[PDB]
């Protein structure tokens, strides 16, 4: 109850919230390396046959 | 060889169980067991054994059924799991407490 | 009870695409005798989008009669006279039927009641433990973490040893079904020691989920005594196809085969990671680490190596083990460079005394934000 | 056809090897791999790779 | 041993073979359920005279489980456990 007039008049200079405007207008990083791996080991084995 | 072997011992288990009773029977289980074993189907004979077991636990209190309980461990030692092969090591050993056995089952 | 689990694996291989055409449609085969059979149609709803009315009429027929059936055996049962003991199996039963046709929302409502009755104390940690199976069947994560709360709520006031060996094998399919691995590699191998089987999952199952997790986990020196020297994933022998896919892998790596090792990796992927439910999420992350491992050995006792010799060995091209390790490089769990210009693979591998020091202040940065954070609002208090 | 022998003989290797190995690594640092295998009497790749799993 | 000087002397009888059974049927849910129900089969081949003899089977059906690492308390693990305490009552009482 105390800090309620201080956090309620510091969000009214943000404006809103923007987490709700946002519906209206619209490996963490990597990418898994069995399907890149499949095709190179075709492409290897071929190489390593003739060789 | 194989295929003399396999078909001969059906032949003769089949004609034993139907005419002749229990008794000779559930000896030629263990031979079978045994001349499975020298072909290398071990799953086959491992299965065998657990047809057997139970009941003829009621009537061990023989040195051909002290054989069966050798038999066990020599299965689970090819199919490589050491610790049932020192577990029906020592199933063998209890009735095998008297110690009055044929040598052929006292060498083995 | 048991056959919730059967169809749905089957129904998962009919649903995905990726998958062969052909492997498609025995599952196909397979999976639509039993739908009818069971009468899966609440279930089955969802499946058939994602991949007759008479399972319906069927349904509601076998609804109604073993619905029906069950209701006026209670009212029967009711009368005649034990009032805590008769309601309760009656209602269990009531609960069986709901669980064969795969809808789990009325199988709680019945179960319901049966708990109310005060009954045998064991009794009640099976239909616990039955409730926590259909978060199984439905493969949500979010159904069996709740549920298994309540089970482990009543197994140690229970102090039932025999249902607590179940337990062990049930939250290794939690922590299975979740990405963190260290907690499932330690439970699901002990329940390979000790198996009880009240209307549960086969025994082959488990096999295959301690393997794939054994490899994640363990270290070099505990993968050989768990898993390797398990006695009874060797006394099983590789019989099944799946088993058996892991079981080449995993010799190779301790063998020190590394021409077959790469092609190894390809034949899991395709024949266990994929088919299963539960580590079809965790593919790509099983494949990334073990990779990696290959490497972080190998490195280990290299500090030279040249690009042909690491490539050759694998049975993989300069050019393709180049691009492979420049993703792996940063995680730095390799600690390793690639000289392009003089073409050797150069090791780093620092467990200087100045590693040391870093692994001590990340943990005391920790400490320090905590201490500001009580602190600060206390005193303003 | 020595199924017991052979697995015994595999774990010889290895034990001899080591028995060779702690008496070379002693007087030396920086020794040629070449240098070594002599010593041993084995290949030169084979030492390699042995060494790799000790 | 003058009478009512002691006012009360008590004899326990030696345990009856339904007496036997409740107290073997208490220690083995500390441990882990005779499958089988193996419980009986105990009491029909002997009553003990003491419920130490009733602990020894308990004690001893446990330890050849611990050794396996199985739980389970099988009717093989029960039988052995009988009669390797049944030799050593009859080798002090002869």
């Amino acid at each position: 109850t105390k800090k309620k007039n201080e956090e309620i008049n510091k969000k009214s200079l943000e404006e809103d919230d923007e987490f709700e405007d946002f519906p209206i207008d619209t490996d963490d990083v990597e990418v898994d390396d069995d399907f890149t791996n499949e095709l190179k080991a075709e492409l290897d084995r071929y190489k390593r046959e003739n060789q | 060889s194989l295929d003399d072997q396999i078909f001969v011992c059906e032949k003769s288990i089949e004609f034993a169980k139907r005419e002749k009773r229990v008794f000779l029977k559930h000896s030629l289980s263990i031979k079978l067991a045994t001349l499975h074993y020298q072909k290398k189907q071990y799953k086959d004979s491992l299965a065998l054994i657990n047809d057997l077991l139970r009941e003829f636990k009621k009537l061990d209190d023989k040195p051909s059924l002290v054989d069966v309980h050798l038999l066990e461990s020599k299965v689970y030692h090819k199919l490589r799991n050491l610790a049932k092969s020192k577990a029906s090591l020592t199933a063998a050993r209890t009735a095998a407490n008297s110690i009055y056995c044929p040598t052929q089952t006292v060498a083995e | 009870r048991v056959p919730n689990y059967e169809v749905s694996e089957k129904a998962f291989l009919l649903t995905q695409s990726k998958v062969s055409i052909e492997q498609r449609k025995e599952a196909a085969e397979f999976v639509l005798a039993k739908i009818k059979e069971e009468e899966m149609a609440p279930y089955y709803k969802y499946l058939c989008e994602e991949y007759d009315q008479e399972l319906y009429n069927e349904l509601c027929k076998k609804n109604e009669s073993k619905i029906k059936e069950l209701n006026e055996k209670i009212q029967k049962l009711e009368e005649d006279d034990e009032g805590e003991l008769e309601q309760a199996q009656a209602w269990i039963n009531l609960g069986e039927y709901y669980a064969q046709i795969g809808d789990k929302d009325n199988a709680e409502k019945t179960l319901g009641k049966s708990l109310s009755k005060a009954i045998s104390t064991g009794a009640k940690i099976d239909v616990m433990l039955t409730i926590a199976r259909l978060g199984f069947f439905y493969n949500d994560q979010l159904y069996v973490k709740e549920k298994l709360e309540a089970v482990n709520s009543m197994i140690e006031k229970g102090g039932d040893w025999e249902r607590r060996n179940r337990y062990k094998t049930y939250y290794g399919i939690h922590c299975l079904a979740v990405r963190n691995f260290k907690e499932a590699a330690k439970l699901l191998v002990d329940s390979l020691a000790t198996f009880t089987s009240i209307e549960l999952t086969s025994y082959e199952s488990i096999a295959t989920y301690a393997s794939v997790t054994g490899l994640f986990t363990l270290e070099r020196t505990d993968l050989k005594s768990k898993v390797i020297d398990s006695p009874e994933l060797l006394s099983l022998i590789s019989t099944t196809a799946a088993l058996q896919s892991i079981s080449s892998l995993t010799i190779s790596l301790y063998a020190s085969d590394y021409a077959s090792y790469f092609p190894y990796l390809l034949e899991t992927y395709a024949n266990v990671l994929i088919p299963c439910k539960y580590l079809n999420r965790h593919a790509d992350f099983f494949v990334r680490e073990m990779r990696r491992k290959v490497y972080a050995q190998l490195l280990e006792s290299y500090k030279t190596l040249s690009l042909k010799s690491m490539a050759s060995a694998f049975g993989v091209s300069v050019a393709f083990l180049d691009n492979d390790l420049g993703k792996f490089i940063p995680n730095k769990q390799l600690n390793c460079v690639i000289d392009r210009v003089n073409g050797i693979v150069e090791t780093n591998r620092p467990d200087n005394k100045n590693a040391q020091y870093h692994l001590l202040v990340k943990q005391g940065d920790g400490l320090l934000t905590k201490l500001q954070k009580y602190g600060a609002a206390v005193r303003l208090t | 056809g020595d199924e017991l022998t052979r697995s015994h003989f595999n774990a010889l290797y290895d034990t001899l090897l080591e028995s060779n190995l702690c008496k070379i690594i002693e007087p030396f640092e920086c020794v040629e791999i070449s240098h070594i295998s002599k010593i041993i009497g084995l290949d030169t790749q084979q030492v390699e790779g042995k060494l790799s799993q000790m | 041993l003058r009478p009512g000087r002691i006012d009360r002397k008590i004899e326990f009888p030696p345990p009856s073979v339904a007496a036997r059974a409740e107290i073997l049927r208490i220690h083995s849910r500390k441990m882990n359920l005779t499958r089988g129900i193996n419980l009986r089969k105990v009491a029909e081949k002997m009553n003990g005279c003491s419920g130490a003899d009733v602990k020894g089977v308990c004690t001893e059906a446990g330890m050849y489980a611990l050794r396996e690492r199985r739980i389970h308390v099988t009717q093989e693990d029960f039988e052995l456990a009988v009669g390797k305490v049944m030799n050593k009552n009859q080798e002090t009482a002869i």
